[PDB]
């Protein structure tokens, strides 16, 4: 023990002598290969997802570079990590939701959709012949009783609902920033939710964004349909922040 | 070693088999696509490895639907197989939904197929990158590129293969948003001649195709007379 | 059953009676036969209620999924094509006569018939169900190219009322829907709101 | 296709080391405790709950299988969710045939059998969890553990996860046969406090109880109340 | 995938099957389990490993399993594996009964299970079951019977035997005390206790630490009973009284 | 009718702390009697019996396949099956053949193995259960049986009165049915014993 | 090395050693030549004889009235592929009542032979073909490889010492289009003859010829039937 | 069989008779036709008895798995979809004709479900051989937004109509009342039919039945 290894325990998902799954651990490192960080925050009225948008190449059609995805009309997501893996997972999520509605006659709850994707990821941690997906999914939606929801699932098949969370390169620093900010807040709950998200991202990256360098997605209690902010909309938040 | 299977991550979170497949594309000669005002133009530096081969042998430009061209780099047998997958996907879409597959959806579907070959010891990743181009009045000009990992993005201009960077830097000089397909073909040819290493690889054929307002949204080979004029312009421009 | 739809400049009007029968028992007198398949695409159902409900649910699933993937509203033509594929493929195990109508940004208001057997044809206006027999002459004589929305609504309500008077297997209330870029407007004509045409006494 | 060979095999010395190594994942898991009182059963577990950012109510470690049976675990959470789902499905399969709720022991046997499969069947590793399963049937409480090999054991009281050896000796010197359920809840929470670290709140432990009326999680407010004494 | 396949079902260079051997090492470390045949019956006696103070005691035994009306078994080795095999034994015995409308003869049930064990050593690429079993029974062809099987799919009939911890020592003591054709259930019981007393040398023998089942015939019916703790202490008492006689 | 190819009749009846189950003894093929000692009532526990009328081959198959399942259950579970649970097991066995059923319609009679409470039920051929507090009947003379039971049965009968009632209900019912009879067997089930009798009965 | 045993394992240079190794099976086969004019497509093959008393291995195979092949590499793989081609041709005549166009058949070969290069536990085909055909687009010579790539050729040679045959063919290929049939087969023979050790010669025992064209279904010439073509190598 | 349901101001009232027949004989005088689906959802069944029992049990079990998973009270639409999709698949060979009622987060809902898989969502419905008698009562007397006791009166009247006018129906009236706050499973609600009493006695004394053979087997 302390980093020990036997047999094929670094190549396939079998247990190491401490009871670790190295291949799963390595899938978490794959999430950072992309170089990106995402933040998600929930208040009483809305839930928001913010991620970096990096378009290094001028020759890209930047309208096709996104990590924000509509899963259903009412469920949005931000993907962090290996892009093709992410897209696959988005497709599976879309399929699971559509299937749920066909079978059960009501929209899949965000928590259930997150659980389902996490359960599918679990299988890759126990069966030897395929790798985990090197990506992480953050879901937002409005639940009719519990309000705005933020859920995250990961390549180990863990999942959880959150007040706020993050993913990718600056996840730890985002988590620190968000913790420090909720403790301050009465009944431990975020109120300025889009500002917290952008501010968190800007602090941990040290950037001060242009409106073309982030993407923002939202769901609200008054407007549950998932919506992607335009550049001008995002600019209005950037300018409102810059002015105090 | 951590680089033998697409179902094994390295300790840093890489999938080396996918990276190795990318190296096969990167050893290949260069293909480019450019989207412009009224369509998309493709060009390939098609190395001729024997004089015994016919003109046109080992095409790297394919029709995958009547409105969709495909331009490839990498292992050619893998690319052709992907062209068959693309064809089947476009065909099935028409049968099921009753209209021509939108470019983006076709790109996303074939990309997921490519992606499926990056998860498993049972199969290997495709050793090819490919561009898809189309044009319609409703959707305009669209150019997508898909790599061995299964990532898919849209482009104004794109290049794949061994002189990729040199090609991109030449493509960046064009104001392609304001140019027509007829103007762009010449510039495609020009750029293939620029990035071609006449010392290291001796003989090539220029392959050109396009889809745009001028072909009524059909992907077609550039006519012979227009290709020859574009070559002559590229060659004289090299001077 | 009697079902109908009519195209106008900018949208469509759909209608149906509300009678469901087992033999000559009325098992539902206020049936809703106009079922939403997407935001601006409806189908009018006739034939087996089990069949048309199962088929409509399935198409709703397929179209919704397709629509999310494309990130665009779906084509009316696509909805009709999905009905057709399923109605044709399973023509030996289904009794379904469908009209698909709606609006999309590309082609505007559109009406498609998918009658039993699973052919598909676009029409200016369409009728179906058992009661349609009794209104071919009426719709043939009354239809005019270029009717407004309000005229399409009246023409529909009249046609359906006439069918309903004569067809034992049609009746109850008239359900109407108009579909356009702005949305879907539904209403019910009941009792004295149904158009009335005297019995011809001596 | 799927790998068709076993990933767990005998070592020369007769050990199934993948199952041992699964047990090491269990031992490193968060602590869980179960105590069988005279009139009921309590299951209690520590939440490995970092951050105030977690919504503690969003996922549960103490879970209902049926009206009369519930579970907790130590080890790998996602593996546990698999077994919770199968246990539920097993219970319903039984109910459809027999029209009687599955006896706790029968439910344990069928779940344990699934865990055994994953020690032999092709291309899979064992589950990295041990389960504590409580129930009430034939007018009487039951507490069982099921381990990654598929072995199961009936306990009066036990502990699993981090620091379980100590937890077990803490319960030896504290459990009595004639103990009531409410006292048992108190002693279960004290057993967690032996290895806690961090100050206990009603949000970072989870408690389930089982008696004649059925299985249920205690609510945050009920847990808060038991915590005042501790 | 050829790289990861540990090849459980192949020969080694001396014509050995390593897994089978290794599984046999697992068994040799498990709880001692003996079987003794008498004129009026057959018995099983086993070391309990479920002995911690906080255990609950909910079934009628730990390692003795009823197979059908006329047969029981005990096991030494991987418990979960034993649960699979004993479930399969019960199935086989009901399949027979369904088909022929008479109880499966003892040797036929053993052989059917042993054929499953054998398959696992020859094809399918899986680890064998890490279980040895002792089977006790009555049938109308050979009366009272005792069988032993191991992970090779091999089995044999015995008048007395032992599997599990200290087997070799237990068999020696059996070889010496067992009276072929002259044992009763009462003297087999005494002998079982004598043997466990020597072979549980970690440490001083107690009723909480052993399980004994008897198989007898009463009025044309097989009776299979697990002795209560009162009876087990009495036999332990009697053996300890007996060793007081041992010198004078 | 498939159900009358063999003829036959079974019934069960509840008394105070006891139950009774009875059957005719004929095995015949349409008009032809083949034997007069054909078993239709089978033990499923010390205090739990199942009676099957209908097609003789399915009477035997169901009894046998049921025993298979029950024996496995009892070995796996601690214990003797409860009457209500036996019913459910049988229902599930019959409904598996929903679209090609066994042609048999059983009655069950017993006492709960722990409480000794009386239980009786019957099922149709696809496994629909019916529990009653008085009697159940199944076979080619069900009308006749109903008429006798409705008229004679009373609540809370002692074992002797239960035996006379079920005996008179069977004998008189089968004597109006060409394809049932050739003897009657009756089991009375009590906490501490089973009493098995064959009745003096018409043999035509 | 760790990279050369599985067709599914890319090397760090972007190569697949199992496919390269399969191509060595063709390089070690006996040489064959294929060439075309405006009107005919010809195959010429050297047959290797095991002993001095063995017949000489068949190199040239009939596929359909309009298509024949020459092979180099594993003979069993050659037959498997040849049987696939035959069946594809029969299918097309059954369905459409017309010959399968040659370029389409070669496409089908590429697609069929690519599949095992991408699946674990499968292997490439260890054979290369020269394909002579005649259809509405005139005569063809195609070449197929274990890599599943294929080529449309003015002329070609594969097999042992085929470099020499390729050189000869480049030297004279501007003459081929206008050649009458005798001339064209003579060219095929002269090219093939360059592959031989200097002692040795083309004989009726070692040469096999296949010809198809506008007037002529795919026909194989062996033994005494090659003599007309061998005399007047003047 | 006569089964029915109504939507009232605060909930659902379901109703059923208690006769089962085999041919034109009464097999059960007291069978239970109002089947549990979930704590907030019940379903009356008519048609082939084993099919109604088995269908409702299966869906109830799948719904319990669903609700265990979601942690939420199930929806009536979900039971409706699951029933109708299964019945459709079987093409009418599962002869279950159902009245499904409950109260969920969206309030009260009532559906009729036919063997071939069609469903109708309506404020009152009837099914079974007695369904026209019960429907006549509803058409004549139903009002929207009845109070609990009025709704229970109307449903029992409607079941009574089937009991007395349909040879397939009889014996008792069972009701189930479901609201946001309450589940009242009223079995029996009314017992409008009773066996007349017996005028003569046939208490046949020991020895009346002649016995050929006897075996007593003592038990533990
Ligand atoms: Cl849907
Ligand atoms: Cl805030
Ligand atoms: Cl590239
Ligand atoms: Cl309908
Ligand atoms: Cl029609
Ligand atoms: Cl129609
Ligand atoms: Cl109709
Ligand atoms: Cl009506
Ligand atoms: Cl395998
Ligand atoms: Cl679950
Ligand atoms: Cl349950
Ligand atoms: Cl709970
Ligand atoms: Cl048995
Ligand atoms: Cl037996
Ligand atoms: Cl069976
Ligand atoms: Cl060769
Ligand atoms: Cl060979
Ligand atoms: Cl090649
Ligand atoms: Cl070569
Ligand atoms: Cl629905
Ligand atoms: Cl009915
Ligand atoms: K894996
Ligand atoms: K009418
Ligand atoms: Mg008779
Ligand atoms: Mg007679
Ligand atoms: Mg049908």
């Amino acid at each position: 023990s302390r980093g020990s290894s036997a047999g094929f325990d670094r190549h396939i998902t079998i247990f190491s002598p401490e009871g670790r799954l190295y291949q799963v651990e390595y899938a978490f490192k794959a999430i950072n290969q992309g170089g990106l960080t995402s933040v998600a925050v929930r208040g009483k009225d809305c839930a928001v997802i913010v991620t970096q948008k990096k378009v290094p190449d001028k020759l890209l059609d930047s309208s096709t570079v996104t990590h924000l995805f509509k899963i259903t009309e009412n469920i949005g997501c931000v993907m962090t990590g290996m892009t093709a893996d992410s897209r696959s997972q988005v497709q599976r999520a879309r399929y699971e939701a559509a299937n749920w509605k066909y079978k059960y006659g009501y929209e899949i709850p965000v928590d259930m959709l997150c659980k389902r994707i996490a359960d599918i990821s679990q299988v890759y941690t126990q069966n030897a012949e395929m790798r985990p997906l090197g990506c992480c999914m953050i879901l937002i939606g409005i639940d009719e009783e519990q309000g705005p929801q933020v859920y995250k699932c990961d390549p180990a098949g863990y999942y959880c609902g959150f007040k706020a969370t993050a993913a990718g390169v600056k996840q730890t620093e985002s988590t620190s920033f968000l913790e420090k900010k909720v403790k301050k807040k009465f009944d431990w709950t975020f109120e300025q939710t889009v500002e917290t998200a952008i501010t968190c991202l800007s602090t941990v990256l040290s950037i001060d964004f242009k409106p073309s360098e982030i993407e923002v997605g939202v769901v609200t209690v008054e407007n549950p349909k998932f919506r992607i902010l335009t550049e001008a909309e995002i600019d209005a938040h950037l300018v409102a922040l810059a002015e105090r | 070693g951590y680089d033998l299977s697409a179902s094994t991550f390295s300790p840093d979170g890489r999938v080396f088999q996918v990276e190795y497949a990318m190296k096969a594309v990167e050893n290949s000669s260069t293909a480019i696509g450019i989207r412009c005002k009224d369509g998309v133009v493709f060009g390939v530096e098609k190395l001729v490895l024997s004089k015994l081969y016919e003109e046109g042998s080992n095409k790297r430009l394919f029709n995958v639907d009547r409105h969709v061209g495909m331009a490839v780099a990498g292992l050619l047998a893998d690319a052709r197989s992907l062209a068959d997958i693309a064809r089947e996907e476009a065909s099935n879409f028409r049968s099921n939904f009753g209209y021509n597959i939108p470019l983006k959806h076709l790109a996303d579907r074939v990309a997921m197929y490519v992606h499926a070959y990056t998860l498993y010891s049972a199969v290997r990743p495709f050793g090819c990158s490919f561009m898809l181009g189309s044009y319609s009045v409703n959707d305009g000009a669209q150019l997508y590129m898909i790599d061995p990992s299964g990532v898919s993005y849209g482009y104004w201009g794109c290049a794949i293969g061994k002189a990729r960077q040199a090609a991109k830097t030449e493509i960046e000089k064009l104001q392609m948003k304001e140019m027509t397909c007829r103007d762009i073909v010449k510039e495609v040819a020009k750029i293939i001649y620029i990035v071609h290493d006449e010392v290291k690889d001796k003989a090539f054929e220029l392959e050109l195709s396009w889809v745009g307002e001028l072909t009524n949204g059909r992907h077609e080979i550039v006519p012979k007379d227009i290709r020859e004029e574009a070559e002559k312009y590229a060659k004289e421009s090299l001077k | 059953t009697t079902i109908m739809a009519v195209q106008f400049d900018g949208g469509v009007v759909l209608g149906a009676d509300s009678r469901t029968t087992t033999g000559s028992y009325i098992a539902n007198r206020v049936t809703d036969k106009l079922t939403p398949i997407h935001d601006r695409i409806f189908c009018c159902r006739s034939g087996s209620a089990a069949d048309t409900q199962a088929v409509a649910d399935a198409v709703t699933y397929q179209l919704g999924f397709h629509s999310i993937e494309l990130n665009e509203p779906p084509l009316v033509h696509t909805a009709a094509s999905l009905f057709k594929e399923m109605c044709y493929r399973y023509r030996e195990d289904l009794m379904a006569g469908i009209i698909i109508a709606g609006w999309d940004p590309q082609e505007g208001g559109q009406v498609y018939s998918v009658p039993m057997g699973g052919m598909m044809v676009r029409q200016s206006f369409a009728i179906g169900g058992s009661g349609s027999s009794y209104i071919y002459g009426y719709v043939d004589a009354t239809y005019r190219e270029g009717m407004t929305k309000e005229e399409c609504l009246q023409f529909t309500a009249n046609a359906l009322a006439l069918a309903m008077e004569r067809d034992g297997s049609s009746g109850g209330v008239i359900r109407l829907a108009a579909i356009a870029e702005s949305g879907v407007e539904r209403q019910v004509l009941l009792g004295d709101q149904i158009p009335k045409f005297a019995v011809a006494t001596l | 296709r799927g790998y068709s060979f076993s990933l767990t095999t005998f070592s020369p010395s007769g050990k199934l080391v993948q199952i041992e190594y699964a047990l090491a994942a269990v031992a490193g898991g968060a602590p869980s405790v179960g105590i069988k009182a005279a009139n009921g059963v309590v299951l209690a577990t520590e939440k490995k709950q970092k951050s105030i950012l977690y919504d503690e109510r969003s996922v549960h470690k103490v879970e209902p299988i049926t009206k009369h049976i519930g579970l907790v675990y130590s080890g790998m959470g996602p593996d546990y969710r698999v077994l919770v789902h199968r246990a539920r499905k097993l219970a319903q399969q039984y109910y459809l045939v027999y029209q009687e709720p599955i006896p706790t022991a029968q439910l344990v046997q069928r779940v344990a059998s699934v865990m055994q499969e994953y020690t032999q069947s092709g291309g899979v590793r064992p589950f990295g969890v041990s389960l504590l399963i409580c129930g009430w049937n034939e007018g009487r409480p039951y507490l069982f553990q099921s381990d990654p090999s598929g072995a199961y054991f009936a306990w009066k009281a036990t502990a699993m996860g981090k620091n379980y050896v100590n937890g077990k000796t803490f319960l030896e010197k504290r459990y009595n046969e004639d103990l009531e359920l409410e006292d048992a809840i108190h002693t279960a929470i004290l057993t967690l406090k032996e290895s806690f670290e961090g100050q206990m709140t009603e949000d970072n432990i989870e408690v389930g109880i089982c008696n004649e009326a059925g299985f249920r999680r205690l609510t945050p407010t009920e847990v808060k109340d038991y915590l005042a004494a501790i | 995938s050829r790289r990861y396949d540990s090849r459980t079902t192949i020969f080694s260079p001396e014509g050995r099957l390593y897994q089978v051997e290794y599984a046999m090492e697992a068994i040799g470390h498990a709880g001692t389990c003996l079987g003794i045949l008498a004129n009026d019956g057959v018995l099983l006696a086993a070391e309990r490993r479920n002995i911690h103070k906080l255990l609950d005691e909910v079934f009628f035994s730990e390692k003795i399993y009823k197979l059908n009306e006329d047969m029981a078994c005990s096991v030494a080795g991987i418990t979960s594996d034993a649960n699979v095999l004993t479930n399969e034994l019960r199935l086989i015995a009901q399949r027979y009964l369904l088909q022929y409308q008479e109880p499966i003869p003892c040797e036929q049930l053993v052989t059917a299970l042993c054929d499953i064990k054998q398959a696992y050593t020859q094809f399918g690429g899986k680890r064998p079951f890490g279980v040895s079993l002792l089977y006790i029974g009555w049938d109308k062809h050979y009366g009272f019977q005792l069988y032993q099987s191991d992970p090779s799919g091999n089995y044999g009939g015995w008048k007395a035997t032992c599997i599990g911890n200290n087997s070799a020592a237990a068999v020696s003591m059996l070889k010496q005390d067992y009276k072929e054709g002259e044992m009763t259930l009462k003297s087999a019981l005494a002998l079982a206790i004598k043997v466990l007393n020597k072979t549980m040398d970690v440490s001083k023998l107690s009723a909480e630490k052993v399980e004994i089942a008897t198989l007898t015939r009463e009025n044309g019916k097989t009776v299979i009973r697990v002795l209560k703790q009162k009876e087990v202490e009495q036999l332990i008492k009697k053996h300890e009284e007996e060793e007081a006689k041992a010198e004078r | 009718s498939i159900m009358s190819y063999n003829g036959g009749a079974v019934m069960a009846m509840k008394g105070k702390n006891c139950v009774a189950i009875a059957a005719d003894r004929r095995f015949g093929i349409q008009a032809q009697m083949v034997t007069t000692d054909f078993q239709k009532i089978f033990p499923m526990g010390d205090r739990l019996y199942i009676g099957l009328a209908g097609l003789a081959t399915d009477v035997q198959t169901v009894a046998q396949r049921l025993k298979f399942r029950l024996n496995l259950y009892e070995l796996k579970e601690g214990r003797q099956i409860k009457p209500y649970t036996l019913m459910s097991m049988v229902a599930n066995l019959l409904y598996e053949k929903r679209f090609g059923p066994y042609y048999t319609e059983p009655v069950i009679a017993g006492l709960d193995p722990k409480t000794f409470k009386p239980f009786i039920c019957s099922l149709d051929l696809i496994g629909c259960p019916m529990v009653t507090d008085d009697f159940v009947v199944s076979g080619t003379c069900a009308e006749q049986m109903y008429g006798m039971c409705e008229s004679l049965w009373e609540p809370n009968m002692d074992p002797d009165h239960l035996f006379e009632t079920i005996s008179q209900a069977m004998l008189n019912a089968v004597d109006r049915d060409a394809v049932s009879g050739m003897g009657v067997i009756v089991h009375i089930i009590e906490k501490d014993k089973i009493t098995t009798r064959t009745l003096k009965a018409r043999m035509d | 090395n760790q990279y050369d045993n599985d067709v599914t394992v890319w090397s760090p240079q972007g190569r697949i050693h199992q496919i390269e190794y399969a191509m060595e099976a063709v390089k070690q086969g006996s040489a064959t030549v294929g060439l075309k004019s405006k009107t005919h497509a010809v195959l010429v093959a050297l047959k290797r004889a095991q002993s001095e008393l063995a017949a000489h291995q068949k190199k040239i195979l009939h596929v359909d009235n309009h298509i024949g092949i020459s092979i180099a590499g594993l003979t069993a793989d050659a037959r498997l592929l040849c049987n696939f081609m035959r069946q594809e041709c029969l299918d097309s005549r059954f369905v459409f009542d017309r010959p399968l166009p040659v370029s389409r058949l070669v496409s089908l070969i590429g697609s069929k032979t690519q599949i095992p290069t991408q699946r674990y536990g499968r292997r490439p085909y260890g054979v290369g073909l020269l394909i002579a055909g005649y259809d509405d687009m005139g005569p063809h010579i195609f070449q197929t490889c274990p890599s599943a790539n294929y080529f449309d050729c003015r002329a070609m040679s594969i097999g042992a010492r085929s470099q020499s045959a390729r050189t000869y063919l480049e030297r004279h290929m501007s003459e081929f289009m206008e050649c009458n049939l005798n001339e064209l087969v003579k060219h095929g023979l002269r090219a093939l003859r360059e592959t031989l050790p200097a002692e040795q010669d083309l004989t009726t025992k070692n040469v096999s010829i296949g010809i198809v064209g506008k007037d002529l279904e795919f026909t194989i010439y062996d033994d005494d039937d090659v003599s007309p073509f061998l005399e007047g190598l003047e | 069989t006569t089964i029915a349901g109504v939507v009232y101001k605060d909930g659902i009232v379901l109703g059923a008779d208690t006769r089962a027949t085999e041919g034109m004989v009464v097999a059960d005088k007291n069978c239970s036709k109002i089947h549990f689906i979930s704590p907030n959802i019940y379903c009356c069944g008519a048609g082939t008895a084993a099919d109604t029992d088995m269908t409702t049990q299966l869906i109830s079990s799948n719904l319990e798995l669903h609700s265990l998973s979601t942690g939420r009270l199930p929806r009536v639409v979900t039971a409706n979809r699951m029933l109708k999709q299964m019945l459709f698949r079987y093409q009418g060979y599962i002869g279950a004709a159902l009245v499904l009622g409950g109260v969920d987060v969206t309030g009260p809902h009532l559906y009729s479900i036919y063997p071939h898989g069609s469903t109708d969502k309506l404020p009152y419905v009837t099914m079974g051989s007695g369904s026209l008698a019960a429907m006549a009562v509803f058409e004549d007397k139903f009002r929207p937004d009845m109070e609990e006791e009025e709704a229970k009166n109307l449903v029992s009247e409607a079941i009574a109509a089937g009991i007395f006018n349909d040879l397939g129906s009889g014996s008792n009236i069972d009701l189930c009342v479901i609201s946001k706050n309450k589940l009242d499973f009223l079995r029996p609600y009314t017992v409008p039919n009773k066996k007349g009493t017996r005028l003569g006695r046939y208490r046949c004394e020991k020895g009346t039945t002649a016995v050929l053979t006897e075996k007593i087997t003592p038990l533990e």
